[PDB]
């Protein structure tokens, strides 16, 4: 009797492993990724975004925006302190 | 002599008896027809198959 039909029925091997739903995922994801990103964000000159590219990089974690910052609250009570004395 | 005596005898005085053809027949198998060309009948023909086929098992090649 003739050989049956089942080997060449391939349609529930398309979603009959795992990996065809990770495939859908990354034949989007990787496709629609970039070469490098849009854009990291650490300046654009609004000249407080220089604040941010001078010391709040993402390798930046050294301590001198805090510094500043705190001399910055620093000179202004001090001032008040003349204008209340 | 007595060689010629049975020679004469013999041959002369009694043959063979009777024995028929059809007494033969009873005790010898007859020929009998090989009854039946024997065709066979096609099978599994039209889609009707295929389509039970196709549906019935889905098992992937892995």
């Amino acid at each position: 009797v003739s050989t049956l039909i089942p080997p060449k029925v391939v349609s529930s091997k398309n979603i009959g492993s795992a990996p065809n739903a990770k495939r859908i995922a990354n034949v989007v994801h990787f496709y629609k990724s970039l070469p490098q990103g849009p854009a990291p964000a650490i300046k654009a000159n609004t000249r407080l975004a220089r604040y941010k590219a001078k010391y709040f990089d993402g390798d930046n974690a050294s301590g001198k925006p805090l510094w500043h910052f705190a001399l910055g609250i620093i000179a202004f009570g001090y001032s008040m302190e003349y204008y209340f004395h | 002599n007595v060689i010629q005596d049975l020679y004469l005898r013999e041959l002369k005085d009694t043959k063979l008896a009777p024995s028929t053809l059809q007494d033969a027949e009873g005790n010898v198998k007859p020929w009998n027809p090989p009854q039946k060309p024997n065709l066979p009948e096609l099978e599994l023909q039209g889609p009707e198959a295929l389509k039970a086929y196709t549906e019935q098992n889905v098992e992937t090649a892995h």
